[PDB]
Order: C-alpha cells, then structure tokens, then sequence
RNA sequence: AAUAGAAAAAAGUAGGUAAGGGAAGUCGGCAAAAUAGAUCCGUAACUUCGGGAAAAGGAUUGGCUCUGAGGACAUUAAUGU
RNA sequence: GGAAAAACCGUAAAUCCUAUCUUUUAAAGGAAGGAGAAGUCGUAACAAGGUUUCCGUAGGUGAACCUGCGGAAGGAUCAU
RNA sequence: AUUUCAAAGAAUCAUUCUUUUUAAAAUCCGAUUUUGUUACUUUGAGUAAAUUAGAGUGUUCAAAGCAAACAGUUAAAGCAUUGUGUUUGAAUACUAUAGCAUGGAAUAACAAAAUUGAACAAGCUAAAAUUUUUUGUUCUUAUUUUGGCUUAGUUACGAUU
RNA sequence: AACCUGGUUGAUCUUGCCAGUAGUCAUAUGCUUGUCUCAAAGAUUAAGCCAUGCAAGUGAAAGUAUAUAUAUAUAUAUGUAGAAACUGCGAACGGCUCAUUAAAACAGUUAUAGUCUACUUGACAUUUAUAAGGAUAACUACGGAAAAGCUGUAGCUAAUACUUGCAUUAUCCUUUUGGAUAAGUAUUUGUUAGAAGGAAUUAUAACAAAGAAGUAACACGUAAAGUGUGUAUCAAUCGAGUUUCUGACCUAUCAGCUUUUGAUGUUAGGGUAUUGGCCUAACAUGGCUAUGACGGGUAACGGGGAAUUAGAGUUCGAUUCCGGAGAGGGAGCCUGAGAAAUAGCUACCACAUCUAAGGAAGGCAGCAGGCGCGUAAAUUACCCAAUUCUAAAGAAGAGAGG
C-alpha cells in the first residue's frame, strides 16, 4: 500500500516489538483529527505523527495552489493604513506551507497554520485545520479578510 | 573579528544605574555572574555612585583589596561582580549590614538592615529540573543552586534561604493571597497581594496586583517576586512601603514640608 | 558557503555582500568505505570533538526483536536506498544495507533459548533461513561520518520483505 | 590491356612534406591549405516576419567495467515466461 | 612514529578569448531649434483684413500658402 | 432598506451624569451565571538611553548641568548603647500602523442561510462503562448502565422588505 | 505670529508664473572682530596614494630562576629581590570609514521542543605513591648570510608546558545491626518504561551494546580548620548563530521571469554547532508576477533621529547611541571559547620600499603628519590623574580616553 519511494518508510517513534502506531496530541486547543489519528499513511513532516512540532505564531489564510506532493500555498490578505491619507489600500503576502494527508484541500478553503521548524527552503508553517468553504471564480483572485 | 562586546558606552548603559552625560565615556560592564547585567549594578556603581565611599574608581579599588566587603556571606573581589535583586551586602569595617531594595521610581537602594536579619536571603526559583537518581534540584533568579528542594515547592514560589548552609527555612506559596514585588516591568518597584491570575496558552501570562490604597495594575508574570504572605512581608521593606503616590500628590507631598 | 548566495524565492538573483563567515563552515564530504578499522579526529566549532571514520568494518548490531547486540564484522554492503553509487563502491553511509556475520546471534540464542528478558518470540522463518546459511541482512543506523562506528540493526518481517524485493522484473 | 627488362640524372607530370614569418607574391588568395560526422549548448544586423541560421561562437566524442530508462506475452494485485 | 614530494576530487584567486549591456566621446556631410542686427522678398493673420476663419485630411507651390473633400462657430446670422 | 424597542430610581444646575428591570436557552442550589468571528474602538501589557516634550532645581544670568539643601566662628539639635551630621534629588510622557493581552451596545464586514433543512419524544441496533466470574504462575465467559447508528410520531417545526 | 507684496494693460478684473521675504545642528565664501562661556572640525571630491614617529600587553601572598644581586641565624640554614626566557591569559574588544547593499541589511515582534557559548557564578564526579617518565627554551660553545622580528650546530636544565598512573563506594535479605550482591559522566546506537510545559520521541527509569573525557604526582599561607590554579557534567551568565511576523526611495521608453549550471517541492543521504537545496543522488513540475514580479536607477548603509511645520506635511539622517558592512582589489586558510581576523598568516592581481641583485621586507578608512584631489577642513602637542579596558589584575600598559 502506502510507501514505494525507494527507501523503506517506518513511521520512527511507533515502536514494534513490545508494547501493549503512533501520534501526538500537538495542543493550542487544536484537535487531533480522526482521519489524521486512525488513518494508515506514513509521514515525516505531519504535525500529527512526525518529529516535528509547533511553536511560534498561529494565522489563518486561503489556499491557492495544491499540486505539490503534500505541500501547500496559501495567501494572506490585508489591509495596509497609508498615514497620508488617513486609508488603507490591500496587500498581501504568499506563505509556503507543509500540509498533512489527513485533510483534503480544494483550491479557495480557508486553513489555520502554525509556525514550526524550518522544512524546506521557504517551506515554515505547517497546516493545523481545515475550514471548508467553496468559492467562485479563481482564488488567486480572490479576497478574504481573516 | 566579530566576538564578544565586552566594553559599554555610559550614555548607552542602563537610565536606572543613574550616571550623568558629561562623566567620561565608558561605564563599568557587569561581570557574568548571579544576576542579569539589566538587572543588577555593578558593584563599583553601589559603593561610589550610591553609597560615597569612594569618588574614584580607583578608591573602589582600593576598597575591593582589603576583604572588608561581602556579599552573600562571602567575600567578592572584582569590581564589576553584579550586587543582585535580592542580597545581603556587609561593609565590615564598620558593622554595616545593607540588603539592597528597589525604590518607588525604579532604581536600588541599599537599605539599612539589622544583623538578626541579615542572615538570610529571598530566592524566586526560576526552574525546576530533575537530575541522575531522581532527584530534584531548584535553579534561583539568584544564580544559585538549590538541592532536595520539597516537591510542595513550585515554579513561581520563593524560598527563604540561610547563608550560613545555603539551605531552604521556609517557602511562600505563590497562592492569590501572597504578597507580590514588581520587578522590571512598567509598574516596576511596586508591592500589592495578587488580585488575579490569567494563563494564556502559548503566550505571555499576566497578573493583577492590588496596592495599599486599592489602586490597581496589571504586570507580566515573569518579573514578579513573591515576597510575604498576608501577615506581613518577609523582609524589611525601604521607606515608602512599596506603595507609589501619583504624580501630582507626590508634587503635592514635596512642597508640603 | 551554508546559507546564502543562491537564487531568491521569486526566482530573482539576489546580490551580494558579507564575505563568507567561518561560522557556515561546510566541511568537505566524507567517504567512508569497508576494510580495517581508520578514524580521524575533527575538531568542529566550539570545540565540539567528531569523529571520521574513513574506513570500518566492525559494529555494533542490534536484534531489536529481542532488545540484545552483539558486535560483527560486516561482510559486505549489499543496497543503498539513495544512489547505486555508494553501494557499487563499497562505501557505508547511514541508511544502508550490509549483511553481518551472523554466529553471535546464533552462539546467544542457543545459549539462551536453546535450539539453532520476555522470552520465545518465536523468529520468523524467511529470517531463519537466511538465518542458517549464516550471513543476514541488516541496516546501518548510526552516521559513521559522525561517530566513528557504524552501528545497526538485523532487518525484521515487513522492512526485511521490501528490502528483499528490491535488492535482488528482476534483473 | 599498341611491349618488356635494367638502371636511376636533369627536366616533366601525378603526388607528399616542410624551420621562422603569414599574402610581403600576383591584374586577382588563383593554387594549395584550414573547416567538416554527431550530441549538447549558444546564435546578431536586418527582414516582405516566412527567414536570416549549420549564422556567428563554444564544449564534448576512444577502449573497457557497470548503472538507470524504454516492451511483449500468461498465470489468480502479486507471481511467472 | 614521521619531514620532503606527488595524484585525485573540492574551494577557486587570477589571466585571455568571445558575447551582450553601460558610458561618455570623435567624425565629412545632413537637417533642426533658439539668440542677434537697421539685410532680401513679399502680404499670410488681426476689420467681411479686402477670397469668413479654423479643424481633420490629401495634393501642389518660392515662402507666407493655395486648392479639393467632410466638419465646426471660437462667424459676419441666435430671426417669416 | 431590514433582525431589541424601552421603562423606573438617586445625585447636580433646571439640564446633566449614574443605577435598576425587561425576552430565551443552557448551567449551578423556586433563586443564583454563561451565549456568533473579524474589522473598528477603548483600556492595558512589554518598551534602550542620548535626543525631544516635560516636573524639580537662583550654573553669577543664560546656553546649561544633574544636582543639591539645611544648622553650626566650629554647638546645638536629633537618635545610638558615652558614640554618632541630617534631609536628600535624578520625576513623568512619548518609544510605528504591525505583533501581544483587554471592556464594548454603535458603525462596518463576514459566517450561518430551502428544487429543501431541522429540533425534540419513542423503539431497535453495533461501541464504551458497571456488576459477576469458569481453572490446575495464568487463558475465559455471563447480566446490568452510558455515548454513536438504523427506523413512525410530536413542535408558534423552518425562508425579511 | 495659521501673514504676504512688485511684475501681462491706455486703464481693469482674472488665470498664471517669475521676482521679492524668512528660516535652514547646511556647506562654501567676502568683509570685519573687542570680551567671556560653550565647541563642530579631510564625510560629500579619491573606500586615492602614503615618508617618519607613535597606536597591545601583562607578574606587589600564590606555575618556572645555580644569569645575577642581596638580609638575618649558625661552608650551611632560611629567606628577599631578579635581567633573561618557557608557560599562562589577552591581543577576535576598541577605534575608524560607509564602498557595497532596496525584503537585502535594519527597526519593532516572535522562535530556538533546531543550537553553540571562554572569563564569571552556583551545584558538584564514574570502569613506586613519604610521590612516576622524558625533551625542550633561555643559557654555554662554534657559526653562516649585504640586510630582515633571519637563524644552523652541539652540549646542557625546569615547569600548572608535555606524559604516565596508585583503590572504594552503592545495592537486596534476617530485623540499631549480621550476611549476599552490584558499580563508565557526556556522547552514540537498539529496545522499551514515562516532574514539567500550550504541545514531547522532554526531564527522567530500566534493559543490551559501544564510548570521549575525567575525578589534583600542581602553588601559596591562610582560620585565635583557609586561599590560588586546573578540572567532568548540569544549571546560571556575558553572549552568538539561525529564525516568525510586519514595515522602504525612484523607474513600465524594464512585462513576463525563474527551472540543464537547485528554480519549487517529495524521499533518502552527506554536511553542519544545529535547521534547512546548505550540499549529493533519485523522483516529482512546480515557485514568483500589474496588489508591479524580473530588471534599470540611486550623487542610497539602516534606525534611534534632524531641519522646517497652525494642522496636515516635506525634505534630511557619512556624522555622539544601537545594528550592519569593510580594511588596496579579490580568494583561501591557521590558532583558539570566540576570526574566513588584516598593526594573524598564503597566493594572485593592482600598486609599491630596501638590496652589494643572490634575495628580503610592505598595506594609516588607529592618532599625528605629507602628497594629490579639490568649494571644502586643525598639532609630527602634553598626560594616563579622571573615564574605562586588558593582565599572572592596586602599583603595568592603552594616540581607547582625558
């Protein structure tokens, strides 16, 4: 089934020969989900069963691209206040993002991050859940105010 | 190359050493020690700036030579070594026993104390760790370690310490009903009874604190010193009690003498 | 060297300046082949002492099933989970594929259990026969780059079925 | 094959090759030489936008010993030929 | 145990060749704009300026311009 | 455009400021206390000094400085148990808009939102808890109770102009 | 002090500019100058070039003295000084400039559950000895080379330099006590068990393997039992690296950029002090872009801040503090806790000094001072008293600084 890249995959930390998989139970008043839980897959870099933990801030943002293996772009949206004219205007900023397999992401659903370890080169905030939500004509051209 | 800064500028060292613009260039810097460098003196600053027993640095010298000073029971010969936020300095020469306080306005003062008194310290504990064996150590604010502290004893609760052994008498909780001294936040120098606790998850923690005239404050947990139970404070506090008039009273207060 | 001096995230070509620190480091890469025992000391920043070894051929290897390691020479390696490489070379690295000499487990068990802690757990027959032919597949854990030994562990029941499949459809 | 042998010089003719220079020779670079196969890069003025273009200009290329990539079948994903 | 010496990857200075870009800057001749005088030739514009002006456009001319075509009134008429 | 309008009391000079109660659900012993997100806004927290605004202070004055003041031709006075000068000052504020905590009624957004979606009462069902326990160092089994799920009923059942 | 006048015309009212006015911690310059306090000053031009001199050392109980000098008591005992030298610690801070550099560096704001950390602080350690092994400097002798902070031999001799290496405590049972048994700190592997933080593959506890490094063969004389120096681990501390978020000047006559040469990701490694395309391999085919990417410009180090302001603002910030960057241009390195160091080193290029020509030595944007450049800028001063720093720390040094 889940792995067939060419190095064995292990999930580390399960353990095998003793006992009575595994995961973790990652706090802030976030919940570990289910799909996450008693799903199967093998990861490295979930936030759910890998190394790797959060610690840092916590945004919430709008996915735009999924077609990186298990890794995500969403945009932040803002309101930016200009002095001179006592106004704002809009600007935004791009964050890379670690997903999970255990949600299921579409292009324009609202996500909350969290800030971690640094996991590729621009890749450091990893997402914590996923806020469904369908929207209509491209997302990259779209605005959300969260 | 690129090492350690060990000089400092006097205009750039801390407001509260209370140096003036036009005396020379460089500061004493703090040696590494018990204490933060922001949060300590320099004893050169306590013996001349404040005390005047000396004018010159050189006088400090002099002074830190004969083993006439001692902090903490001991007797210290840098002068640079840092004074701490709570600790016992003895001039023994002529029978002087100071325990340094903060003030009303954010700066030390060493305080006169009496010698019954003198023989013990007050220490925050900062951390808790567990060593080989499975047993406790504490780890204080004073720079100092602590073993087989009681398992009653926790985080933000302060121990009453001899200076003799180095051991625990007594420890106060840091319950909703202790008395809390403020110090190094806004309110700095302040002394109240814990009003309230509010814990924030991954995030600073603050608590409200009360005065003796009922106004009331808010700090961040970090810098608070619990310093007596309900009954009384534990050491002697300087003259104005912790307790900070407002501006215009204390204006007031001034011309009314 | 370490952290910078390579394109922007816009793909932009960011300039430059502040010459290369010593404290990036670096350091040059490290073989490290099978043959008689040679390491070498580095001293890292901070005087943090490593060790290189350049080449091995005696490790610690852990039947984790049963929680107990012996120390074996190690015959050969045999598949690298990266490049083929490393593995056509002789060369060791963390992940990889050796087969150990296997007497010692065998000289325990038979000591212990009898017949060629939390007691009969019963091996597994593919292992048991590889098991009398007397070499076995194992995996390498620790970074000899690192530590100066290569450490490591008898491959078990679903790893070792992988393992197989892929080192020997088959050419 | 409208001849043969022997000798071996000038000259002729069909050829090679030349230090250092590099068109000074000559009406004239004629002659001769340099180049060239392929893969991978890189490719301007100008242009009727189709081209110019193999532009220009580079790099690589053996022998050996390996590694990876690319199919067809037939057994009840895996296993085989 | 070990100095000299070498070979291989890897840092990689530097030197030269192209290629593009950048910057001033030369140049016969061409063709503008301004500044200066009392120079020549006209009479184009302002009045119905002595062919109403002006636009867009195209051709012509010694130059100011003239003419065609279609517009405008900032026209000389707000009107049988 | 639209979804919670108001009513009563005391202070004060004739207005002003302040308190009480008035739907509904959950929760706590017929009474007691919780209830969208965000912007926005209020307080706060945590903020280097110099600079700067600014309080104190007759540098000879001022620019300044960060000090000083007081009594005494040499002692009184205080307080220390025959000794020791005494009062002291170096405040306050600001330190992006972003980040942090925080009260909020208005104003804005947004969420939720019928070719249909609920809320509860009834019954069956598979998961957990509770009680029991077969047998010469340890393998079972059995009733009961609680959350999830399948199936008729019952409600001011459900949509602003 | 929230201010206006002169100039289109024969005369007029507008629009509109130009002219005036004031300031400018903003430079230059002209004339004049009696006082006193206060005090900026080779940044704009050349991050151009530099003669000479100076700018980092260090020993007051406490590693090493048969160079040498010396005071007491009886060749001897103690001592006291001590040139010289090994060793130790610093010299990686300061100070200077602002060329580079426009999401870079910087400011606030996180994170470090991803790490390193000398001096200093407090806890506090484990598998022959009435005292161990050399070999080396200064030093002695012979020397060489025009000259250099050049150094050759050979004979010596010490160290807290270098190098060996000596027990004894704890666990379970009768029951104060009598027996039996254990006994490696980091680090690393495999196996499991599980006081705190928001969250642990965390502290920690056990099992099976490996395993650095240590735990005084050192020096004083302290309290009417002490100190220095070295030392494993932990914590503290002076800090450092990465690192989250958010914030910038001008330009569209710069519109598609980036991906063979890592661009964006996945896996595995290697490497790091540690995370990471940080680097190798294999695999994905992405990432960024009119809400201005990618370029170009900047006479652009950033900020604290400065000038001018009624209120908005606009311009300025080489320059006292903080942070960054760099030491002629680039590059590479050693040592050590800390350096890609520049009064450390190696090389190249660009400059350039001494030389008997064989070779040698060099880097002022330290302070002075010179040349050049220029519109544009001071003494080859005196002093370590204060301010501070460094040292084997009073007492010595410091063109830091006054």
């Amino acid at each position: 089934d889940v792995q067939h890249e060419r190095a064995y995959q292990k999930q580390e930390g399960a353990s095998f020969f003793n006992s009575k998989r595994y995961w973790k139970k990652v706090g802030l008043g976030f919940a570990t989900p289910k799909e996450a839980k008693e799903g199967v897959y093998v990861d490295k870099k979930c936030p759910f069963t890998g190394n790797v933990s959060i610690r840092g801030r916590i945004l919430k943002g709008m996915v735009i691209s999924n077609k990186m293996k298990r890794t995500i772009i969403i945009r932040r949206n803002y309101l930016h206040y200009v002095k001179k004219y006592n106004r704002f205007e809009k600007r935004h900023k791009n964050i890379p993002c670690h997903c999970s397999p255990c949600f299921d992401v579409k292009e324009g659903d609202i996500v909350t991050v969290g800030q971690c370890r640094p996991l590729s080169k621009t890749v450091r905030f990893n997402v914590l859940h996923v806020e469904k939500h369908q929207i209509f004509g491209s997302a990259r051209k779209q605005f959300v105010l969260f | 190359g690129k090492g350690i800064k060990k000089h400092l500028k006097r205009v750039n060292a801390p407001s509260h050493w209370m140096l003036n613009k036009m005396g020379g260039q460089y500061a004493p810097k703090t040696s590494s020690g018990p204490h933060k460098l922001l949060e300590s003196i320099p004893l050169v600053i306590l013996l001349r700036n404040r005390l005047k027993y000396a004018l010159t640095f050189d006088e400090v010298k002099m002074i830190l030579i004969q083993k006439i000073v001692k902090v903490d029971n001991k007797v210290r010969t840098d002068c640079t070594f840092p004074v701490g936020l709570m600790d016992v300095i003895h001039i023994t020469k002529s029978n002087e026993y100071f325990r340094l306080l903060y003030d009303i306005k954010g700066r030390f003062v060493p305080h006169r104390i009496t010698n019954e008194e003198s023989k013990y310290k007050l220490c925050k504990v900062k951390k808790i760790l567990l060593r080989k064996g499975r047993l406790s150590i504490a780890v204080t604010h004073d720079g100092r370690s602590i073993p087989y502290i009681h398992p009653d004893v926790k985080v933000n609760d302060t121990v009453r310490l001899d200076l003799e052994t180095g051991k625990v008498l007594e420890h106060l909780k840091f319950q909703v009903g202790s008395l809390v001294m403020v110090t190094a936040g806004h309110s700095v120098g302040r002394v109240g009874v814990i009003s309230s606790i509010d814990k924030n998850m991954g995030t600073y923690d603050i608590i409200h604190v009360k005065d003796s005239r009922n106004k009331v404050f808010a700090t961040r947990l970090s810098n608070v010193f619990v310093i007596g139970d309900n009954t009384k404070p534990y050491i002697s506090l300087p003259r104005e009690k912790g307790i900070k008039l407002d501006i215009i009273e204390e204006r007031r207060n001034r011309l009314k003498a | 060297r370490d952290g910078r001096h390579k394109l922007r995230l816009t793909g932009g070509k960011k300039k430059i300046h502040k010459k290369k620190r010593k404290y990036e480091l670096g350091r040059p890469p490290s073989n490290t082949k099978l043959g008689s025992r040679q390491v070498h000391v580095v001293r890292g920043r901070g005087r943090n002492y490593k060790y290189r070894a350049i080449k091995l051929d005696s490790g610690s290897f852990s039947w984790p099933t049963f929680g107990i390691s012996k120390n074996t020479r190690i015959i050969d390696v045999v598949y690298n989970a990266s490049n083929n490489e490393l593995v056509r070379t002789k060369t060791l690295v963390k992940n990889c594929i050796v087969v150990i000499d296997s007497h010692p487990f065998t000289t325990w068990y038979e000591n212990t259990f009898g017949t060629t802690i939390g007691k009969s757990k019963n091996i597994d027959p593919l292992l048991l026969e590889q098991f009398k032919q007397g070499r076995v597949l194992a995996c390498i854990s620790s970074r000899p780059g690192q530590c100066g030994k290569a450490d490591g562990y008898i491959i078990e029941g679903d790893e070792l079925l992988f393992y197989k499949r892929k080192m020997d459809k088959r050419n």
